[PDB]
RNA sequence: UUCAUCUAGACAGCCGGACGGUGGCCAUGGAAGUCGGAAUCCGCUAAGGAGUGUGUAACAACUCACCGGCCGAAUGAACUA
RNA sequence: GCAGUCAAGCGUUAUAGCGACAUUGCUUUUUGAUUCGAUGUCGGCUCUUCCUAUCAUACCGAAGCAGAAUUCGGUAA
C-alpha cells in the first residue's frame, strides 16, 4: 500500500532460495541454502519456533497442500525439494516430517501438489515422478520422454491452488 | 581370436616365467634412465624433455598440495 | 646429488609423534598407582583378535602395550630411578613384546587364566613344525589335500607366480589351474621352520600350532616385591 | 558412454516390449534388402565388379578441367 | 659419554632456539 | 555327522535366494529348491532388506537362520514399507529411530562387540545409523555421539 | 557387408598427434631460412610451413574417418551390436567432431596461405605462419575426449567376432549356467570360458562346423533374465539382438536339475516370455545335464 | 663411427664487436627499466656457530644496558 | 643455509601385527576398502584408511598408510652457490 | 592473438605490483553431412658432392602387437 518495508525474517545462515505463501494466508516458508526450512508469522513478522531441518542439500522448491483437501480444523502439510534427490513431507502444526521420497538419482527441479491427492517432481534424472499421498508416498508413475533436465513443471489448476478459497475481491 | 583373448590367454596360461623380474628389474633402471636422458639428449629432443619434467614436477607438487 | 628417492604415499594417517610416547608413559605411571599387582606378559607374534579377546576377558584391568623401552622408562630403569621400591627387577625382567597387565585380581585367578588359556596360531619361523604336509600330486587346492578336492576350491591362477618364486614350488599353469607334476614335500615334523615354510603354511592356511600368553613375573604394591611366576616359559 | 570408466549398463530409451523390437527388427531388415538391391543394382554391376578383375578406369583428361583454373 | 654429549649439545640448541 | 557353515547376503522374504549357492551347493548335493525355501522361510521378519543369512548343514540338511547387522537392525527399525526393486529404486533411508532403539540394538550386538560399555556398542551402533543415513531423536548420529560423550544421556545397563 | 574392422588406423591422442604432425613439419620441411633473402623465397619457406602441417593433419583425419565403419549403412544386426556396444550416438558425434575439425584445419591453412601472399617482412611471415599453426593446435586440442573415445572403440572393434547374417546359424540362449558354452565347446573348437557362476560368458562367441559339406556357424550368447527390456542391461540386449535379427535354429537350454540357479518354472516363463523374439525361426528346446536328473522322472 | 663436425670456436671479430654493443644497449635499457619500474624494496646468527648462546646473552646484556644508559 | 627425527633407539633392511561394528548406504547379473555416486562414523588400540596399489566374475591372497621386535648412531627434506 | 582465471615463485609488512606451469571465451558446434590483387625473377638439360631434419633397405623399443599387416619412436646417410 505505502511501499514501504514492513517486516524482516532473519533466521537463515545463507541465500534465501525460495519463499512461498500458504493458499490460506497464515505462514510463509522459507527455503533457503543451508538445507533449513523455516515457517514465519507474517502479521507479526515472527518465526513459527525453530527451521524444518534434515535435508542435505539447498532446496530447490516448496509447495502447499491444497485447502481444498485438507480438512476444515487443519493446516496444510508443506512439501519441499532439494537438490539431493529427495521430496520431504512437513506437517506444520506437530512440526514434524511425515514422508520422505527418495526416488530421484538427480537433483529435483521442482515438486508440485496436485488437487487429487498427488506430488508431481520434476527431477534432472530426466524424469517426472509422481507419488500419491493416499498410498504412503509411494511412486505411482514414472514418466520417461526427455533427454535432458526437466526444468519446470506447470499444472493446469496451479493458480486455484495457490489461491486456495481467496479470489479477486479478496473476501 | 574373439573379445578379450590376449586377457584370457594370460588367465588360462600366465605369462613369461621372468616377466614379474623383468618389469621389476626395468622400473628400477628407470631413475638411472631419466637421468642419462636429462644429460645425454640434445637439440630439440633434450628442450622437450626438460619442458616435460617440469610439467611433471608442478603436477605432483599440486597433487601434494 | 645420486642419492635415493624416497617413495611418496598418499595416504590417512599419519606418524606418531612423542606425545603418544608421553600419553603412554602417564598412562602406565598412573595405572601403576592404581592398581595392585602388574603382571609382565610375553605375547610375541600375537594377532589382534587374540589379544582383543584377552582384553575383553579382562574386563576392569588394563593392558597396556607399547615400546619395550618407553615401558622400562615408565618403571624406572635402575634403582635410583624406580618409580616404587623394588619395581626395576620386574623392569628389568621385559623382554621382547612386553604387555602390562595392570589388576586387581587373584594371584591364582590370573595364573589359572594365563594357564588354561590357548589359541589355534600361526606356525611361525624359526619354531617346530606340529605337523608333516605334502602338497599332493596334480591339480593344486587352496587347502592342499587337507581337506576333500572335491570339496575344495582350485588355486587362483595369479597365485602361481608367487608358489613358483617366492615359494620355490615347482608349478605349471595348465587350462588355468595350478599343477605339480609330483607330490611336494613342505614340512616335516619336529623340523625347525623357516620364512619361506612358514609362509607356504600360511598361505595352505593350516594352523596347527598353540598360541600361549606368558607370564614373566608379577609387582605388588603393597608388599613392594617381585615373585618369578614362569607360566608358558619351557 | 564406454571403456574403463563406463557408466552406462543399460540402453537410454528401450523398446516398448519384444513385439515392437520384433516388429522394428523386420522392418530394418526389409528397408536394408531394399536398399541394398536399389543400390547393387548400379555399383556393384558397375565400378565394384570390376574391381575383381583388375580393371581401372582411364584416366581423366586435363582438357575437360578447363575453365576452373586459378 | 659421546651420546651424552650429543643429548647434552640437542638440549642446549633447543633452549638457545625458545630463548 | 559334521556340521559345515555357509554364510550369505540376501534380500530377506525372496524365495530361491541360493542363486549364488550353487557353486558351494554343487558339491555338497542339496537341494537349490530347498535351500531358497529355507532361506525365505527364515527371512519372514526382514521384508525387503539385504540380511546376512547362515546356513547350517548336518548328515544332509540345511538350515537357515538369520545372523542379526548392525545395518540391517537399523534398517529393520527405521520402519520403511516394503518396496520391490522394480518399483522403488535409490531409496534413501532417512527416518528417526529414538534412543531405546537403538540401545535395543546395541543390547542385541554386544554379545559379539569389543566395545566395554554398552555405551561404546551404542556409539557404534549410531555410527553406522550415520553410514546408513538416518536420524536419531530427530537429531545427527555424530549429535548423539557427541551427548554421550559429554555425558548428556544416561546409559541405562551399567 | 563387411563382418570385421580390424583394419583401423591407431588413433592417437590429441597431444601425441599435435606432437607427431608438428615434428613432422619440423623434420620433413627445410628450417632455415635468413631475413636477407628475397622476401619471395621467405614467403615461400612459411607458406610450405602452413600448408605442410595443414595436409598432416587434414591426412590423420581422413584416415580416421575413412576407417570406422558407418553404422547406419551396415547390416541391422552389426548396427545394433554396436549401438549396444559402444552408444551410436556418442560415435557419431565423436566421428562428427572429427570431419568438422578436418574442415576448420583445412579453412585455417587455406586462409593464412592467403594472408602470407602480402607477408612485407620475415618478422610478419614468421608471425602469420605461427599464428596458423597455433589455430590448427587449439582444433586440434579441443579433439581431446572424442580422440580418447575412439581409440578405445578402434580396440575394442577389432576384435569383434565376424558373424555373417546370411549364413547358416545355429543360435544358444536360455538362463545362465544352463551348458551353452559347454555346447558350443562340445561342437566346435571355440575356447568359450566354461564355469560354475552365472555371466561368465558377457559377449557373443562363434563357432564353426561342417555337415554335409556345408559351413555352419554357432552363435554363443550371454544369458537372459526374465524381465522386461525396459530393466534389461546392454549385456542381455547382444543376445536379444542376435535371436531378433539372426535368422537360424535356435537351441533354447534347460536345466531341470535346478544347479543353473533358476527353477524349471522360471525357465519355461522365460522361453514362453521371449517366444515372441524367435518367430519363422526353427526353434528347438534343448535339455542339458541329462546325467544329474531326467525329463521322464520328474514331477 | 661418423664423426660430425664439430662448431668452431675460433672467434669471429664482427660477432664480438656485434656483442659488445648488443651488452651495451642491454645495460642502458636496464637502468631504463630499473629507475622507470615500481616495486616495492640480517640473516641474523648461524645455527652451526658454536658460541650462539654467548652471543644472544652479549646482545641481550648491550640492549638492557642501553635501556637505561640513554635514559639517564 | 634453514627446518625437522634421534639410546623412553635416527635412516635403510628382515620378521610380525595391520583388528571389530562391517560384506557401512545406494547402485549392479556380480561389486565384500580397491568399476562407480554420495557418507566417511564409532569401538579397541602400540597401531591399523569405511582404504595405497596389485589381484578375483565376486570372495581369497599380497601390499602400504600406521605400529611393534631384532639391529645400533647419526639421518631425512627443501633451498643457495 | 586478444581478454580473463589459478598460483610454484619474486616482492613487501603498505593482504600493492611482476609472475612459470595449467586453464576458460572468441575464432568453431554437435549424428562423420556436403579458387578473391604473390608488382619482380623462374623452369629445364648434363654432371659432382655434401647435410640429416630417414621415404626405403639393416638392427632395435612401445602399442589389444594372436597371425598377417600397420602406427609411434631409437641408432643409423
Ligand atoms: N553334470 C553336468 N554338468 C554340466 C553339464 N553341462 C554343463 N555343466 C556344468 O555347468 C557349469 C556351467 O556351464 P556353462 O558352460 O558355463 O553354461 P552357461 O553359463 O549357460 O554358458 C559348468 O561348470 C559345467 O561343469 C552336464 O551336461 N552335466
Ligand atoms: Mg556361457
Ligand atoms: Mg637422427
Amino acid at each position: 500500500d505505502t511501499q514501504t518495508p514492513m517486516h524482516t525474517l532473519k533466521g537463515h545462515y545463507n541465500w534465501v532460495l525460495c519463499v512461498s505463501w500458504s493458499p490460506d494466508g497464515e505462514v510463509i516458508a522459507t527455503g533457503s541454502m543451508d538445507n533449513t526450512i523455516r515457517l514465519w508469522d507474517p502479521k507479526s513478522g515472527q518465526c513459527l519456533g525453530d527451521a524444518l531441518r534434515g535435508h542435505s542439500k539447498w532446496i530447490t522448491s516448496l509447495s502447499w497442500e491444497p485447502i481444498h483437501l485438507v480438512k476444515p480444523g487443519s493446516k496444510p502439510r508443506l512439501a519441499s525439494s532439494s537438490k539431493d534427490g529427495t521430496i520431504k513431507i512437513w506437517d506444520t502444526v506437530s512440526r514434524v516430517c511425515q514422508y520422505t521420497m527418495s526416488g530421484h538419482t538427480n537433483s529435483v527441479s521442482c515438486v508440485k501438489w496436485g488437487g487429487q491427492g498427488l506430488l508431481y517432481s520434476g527431477s534432472h534424472d530426466r524424469t517426472v515422478r509422481v507419488w500419491d499421498i493416499n498410498s504412503q508416498g509411494r511412486c505411482i508413475n514414472i514418466l520417461k520422454s526427455h533427454a535432458h533436465w526437466v526444468n519446470h513443471l506447470s499444472l493446469s489448476t496451479d493458480y486455484a491452488l495457490r489461491i486456495g478459497a481467496f479470489d479477486h475481491t479478496g473476501k | 581370436p574373439q573379445n578379450d583373448y590376449i586377457e584370457r590367454h594370460i588367465k588360462q596360461h600366465g605369462k613369461r616365467l621372468d616377466h614379474e623380474e623383468r618389469k621389476r628389474k626395468r622400473e628400477a633402471r628407470e631413475s638411472h634412465k631419466i637421468s642419462e636422458r636429462a644429460q645425454k639428449l640434445t637439440g630439440w629432443k633434450g628442450k622437450q624433455f626438460a619442458k616435460k619434467r617440469y610439467a611433471e614436477k608442478v603436477s605432483m607438487r599440486k597433487k601434494i598440495k | 646429488r645420486s642419492k635415493r628417492s624416497k617413495l611418496v604415499t598418499l595416504a590417512q594417517t599419519d606418524k606418531k609423534g612423542r606425545e603418544n610416547k608421553e600419553r603412554i608413559f602417564d598412562e602406565v605411571r598412573e595405572a601403576l598407582d592404581t592398581y595392585r599387582y602388574v603382571w609382565v606378559l610375553h605375547l610375541d607374534d600375537v594377532r589382534t583378535p587374540v589379544l582383543q579377546e584377552i582384553r575383553t576377558s579382562w574386563a576392569g584391568s588394563k593392558l597396556i602395550m607399547g615400546k619395550r623401552k618407553v615401558l622400562q622408562k615408565a618403571l624406572g630403569e635402575k634403582r635410583e630411578e624406580e618409580y616404587k621400591e623394588n619395581l626395576y627387577q620386574l623392569s628389568k625382567l621385559c623382554s621382547g613384546v612386553t604387555g602390562l597387565l595392570f589388576t586387581d585380581e587373584d594371584v591364582n585367578t590370573v595364573k589359572e587364566y594365563f594357564k588354561s588359556y590357548v589359541r589355534s596360531d600361526y606356525s611361525r619361523p624359526n619354531t617346530k613344525a606340529p605337523l608333516t604336509f605334502t602338497i599332493p600330486e596334480g591339480i593344486v587346492y587352496s587347502r592342499g589335500g587337507q581337506i576333500p578336492a572335491e570339496e575344495d576350491v582350485p588355486m587362483i591362477h595369479s597365485l602361481e607366480p608367487t608358489m613358483r618364486n617366492k615359494f620355490e614350488i615347482p608349478t605349471k599353469i595348465k587350462a588355468g589351474k595350478i599343477t605339480i607334476d609330483s607330490p611336494y614335500l613342505v614340512c616335516t615334523e619336529g623340523e625347525k621352520l623357516d620364512v619361506r615354510q612358514a609362509l607356504i603354511l600360511k598361505q595352505f592356511g593350516i594352523a596347527a600350532s598353540e598360541f600361549k600368553v606368558k607370564v614373566s613375573a608379577y609387582y605388588d604394591n603393597d608388599s613392594s616385591t617381585v615373585e618369578s611366576t614362569n607360566i608358558n616359559m619351557e | 558412454a564406454f571403456g574403463p570408466k563406463a557408466q552406462r549398463k543399460r540402453p537410454r530409451l528401450a523398446a516398448s516390449n519384444l513385439e515392437d523390437l520384433v516388429k522394428a527388427t523386420n522392418e530394418d531388415i526389409t528397408k536394408y534388402e531394399e536398399k541394398q538391391v536399389l543400390d547393387a543394382t548400379l555399383g556393384l554391376m558397375g565400378n565394384q565388379e570390376d574391381k575383381e578383375n583388375g580393371w581401372t578406369s582411364a584416366a581423366k583428361e586435363a582438357i575437360f578441367s578447363k575453365g576452373q583454373s586459378k | 659419554t659421546s651420546w651424552e654429549l650429543k643429548k647434552q649439545k640437542r638440549l642446549e640448541d633447543k633452549q638457545f632456539k625458545e630463548r | 555327522n559334521e556340521v559345515k557353515y555357509l554364510y550369505l547376503r540376501a534380500v530377506g522374504g525372496e524365495v530361491g535366494a541360493s542363486a549364488a549357492l550353487a557353486p558351494k551347493i554343487g558339491p555338497l548335493g542339496l537341494s537349490p529348491k530347498k535351500v531358497g525355501e529355507d532361506i525365505a522361510k527364515a527371512t519372514k521378519e526382514f521384508k525387503g532388506i539385504k540380511v546376512t543369512v547362515q546356513l547350517k548343514i548336518q548328515n544332509r540338511q540345511a538350515a537357515a537362520s538369520v545372523v542379526p547387522s548392525a545395518s540391517s537392525l537399523v534398517i529393520t527399525a527405521l520402519k520403511e514399507p516394503p518396496r520391490d526393486r522394480k518399483k522403488d529404486k535409490n531409496v534413501k533411508h532417512s527416518g528417526n529411530i529414538q534412543l531405546d532403539e537403538i540401545i535395543e540394538i546395541a543390547r542385541q550386538m554386544r554379545d559379539k562387540s569389543f566395545g566395554r560399555t554398552l555405551a561404546s556398542v551404542t556409539k557404534e551402533i549410531l555410527g553406522t545409523a550415520q553410514s546408513v543415513g538416518c536420524r536419531v531423536d530427530f537429531k545427527n548420529p555424530h549429535d548423539i555421539i557427541e551427548g554421550i560423550n559429554a555425558g548428556e544421556i544416561e546409559i541405562p545397563e551399567n | 557387408m563387411q563382418l570385421s574392422w580390424k583394419d583401423i588406423p591407431t588413433v592417437a591422442p590429441a597431444n601425441d598427434l599435435l606432437d607427431i604432425v608438428l615434428n613432422r613439419t619440423q623434420r620433413k620441411t627445410p628450417t632455415v631460412i635468413r631475413p636477407g633473402f628475397k622476401i619471395t623465397r621467405i614467403r615461400a619457406f612459411y607458406m610450405r610451413k602452413v600448408k605442410y602441417t595443414g595436409e598432416g593433419f587434414v591426412e590423420k583425419f581422413e584416415d580416421i574417418l575413412k576407417g570406422f565403419p558407418n553404422i547406419n549403412d551396415v547390416h541391422p544386426f552389426h548396427r545394433d551390436l554396436m549401438d549396444t556396444l559402444y552408444e551410436k550416438n556418442h560415435y557419431k558425434i565423436s566421428l562428427a567432431a572429427i570431419s568438422r575439425a578436418k574442415s576448420l584445419v583445412e579453412q585455417v591453412a587455406r586462409d593464412y596461405v592467403r594472408l602470407l601472399k602480402f607477408g612485407q617482412s620475415l618478422f610478419q611471415c614468421k608471425q602469420l605462419k605461427r599464428a596458423a599453426l597455433g589455430r590448427m593446435a587449439t582444433i586440434v586440442k579441443k579433439l581431446r575426449d572424442p580422440l580418447a573415445y575412439l581409440e578405445q572403440v578402434r580396440q575394442h572393434i577389432g576384435r569383434l567376432p565376424s558373424i555373417d547374417p546370411n549364413t547358416r546359424t545355429l543360435l544358444i540362449c536360455g538362463y545362465p549356467n544352463v551348458g551353452k558354452s559347454s555346447f558350443l565347446r562340445c561342437i566346435t573348437k571355440s575356447d568359450v570360458d566354461v564355469q560354475p557362476y552365472a555371466f561368465t560368458t558377457k559377449s557373443l562367441y562363434v563357432g564353426h562346423f561342417d555337415y554335409k559339406y556345408l559351413r555352419f556357424q554357432a552363435i554363443d550368447t550371454p544369458g537372459i533374465l526374465d524381465r522386461p527390456t525396459e530393466e534389461m542391461n546392454n549385456i542381455e540386449m547382444q543376445s536379444i539382438y542376435a535371436i531378433a535379427h539372426l535368422r537360424s535354429c535356435v537351441l533354447y537350454f534347460m536345466d531341470l536339475s535346478e544347479q543353473c540357479g533358476f527353477t524349471i518354472e522360471a525357465q519355461v516363463k522365460l522361453f514362453h516370455s521371449i517366444k515372441p523374439l524367435f518367430a519363422n525361426k526353427s526353434v528347438m528346446v534343448v535339455i542339458n545335464k541329462t546325467d544329474i536328473i531326467r525329463p521322464e522322472d520328474l514331477d | 663411427m661418423r664423426v660430425r663436425k664439430r662448431q668452431s670456436r675460433r672467434t669471429s671479430t664482427k660477432l664480438k664487436e656485434g656483442i659488445k654493443k648488443k651488452a651495451s644497449a642491454h645495460r642502458k635499457k636496464e637502468k631504463k627499466m630499473a629507475k622507470k619500474d615500481v616495486t616495492w624494496r640480517d640473516p641474523g646468527i648461524p645455527s652451526n656457530f658454536p658460541y650462539k648462546a654467548k652471543i644472544l646473552e652479549e646482545i641481550e646484556a648491550k640492549k638492557m644496558k642501553d635501556l637505561e644508559e640513554r635514559e639517564l
